[PDB]
């Protein structure tokens, strides 16, 4: 029993495997916004948009 | 914005204005999230 348990002991006393996990986050945001306000105002003949 | 003005004052004061606004807005949103999940397990993707 001693010997059998010793063999199991040898198998069990094994280093647990560490792993370095590297996760990369890539975010790309592209925003294009154009606004046009066109004004035609004349108070001379009262025409104003 | 939209206005049409007509004015007389000497004979009579008559001001006639037509005010019109026409607005068109189209918005398209396309969002697609991808999640990798194990079989018969719950996984979530959340952005907000």
């Amino acid at each position: 029993r001693l010997d059998e348990l010793r063999r199991i002991v040898s198998q069990l006393d094994i280093p647990v495997r560490q792993v370095m996990i590297e996760a990369r986050i890539v975010e790309a945001n592209v925003g294009y916004d154009k606004s046009l306000g066109v004004r035609w105002g004349g108070a001379y003949h009262k025409g104003n948009w | 914005s939209g206005i049409g003005i007509g004015f007389i004052t000497d004979n009579i004061i008559l001001d006639l204005q037509l005010s019109a606004m026409e607005k068109t807005g189209n918005g398209e949103i396309v969002s697609q999230p991808k999640v990798v999940t194990s079989d018969k397990e719950t996984a979530k993707i959340l952005k907000g």
